[PDB]
């Protein structure tokens, strides 16, 4: 069993959302499910992490995430 | 805002 680790999700309003995730969680699923809470569609919105663009099938292991690493959402717009 | 952490985690079908 490998462990969650706990990203904040930053929108453009400086609100922030928590996600754990674990390492390789396809981040797809981060996308969908803040979208979701925010109340607009997926394709609107450009996910980042250190100024890159997070792919669906990206996972954190892939990225190099760790604990409290942050992610930042930008309109698509 | 209060803090906010969200977890992302056939035969017996009947349709």
């Amino acid at each position: 069993e490998g462990e969650y680790i706990k990203l904040k999700v930053i929108g453009q309003d400086s609100s922030e959302i928590h996600f754990k995730v674990k390492m390789t969680t396809h981040l797809k699923k981060l996308k969908e499910s803040y979208a979701q809470r925010q109340g607009v569609p997926m394709n609107s919105l450009r996910f980042l992490f250190e100024g890159q663009r997070i792919a669906d099938n990206h996972t954190p292991k892939e990225l190099g995430m760790e604990e409290e690493d942050v992610i930042e959402v930008y309109q698509e717009q | 805002a209060e803090e906010r952490v969200v977890v992302i985690s056939n035969s017996s079908s009947r349709y």
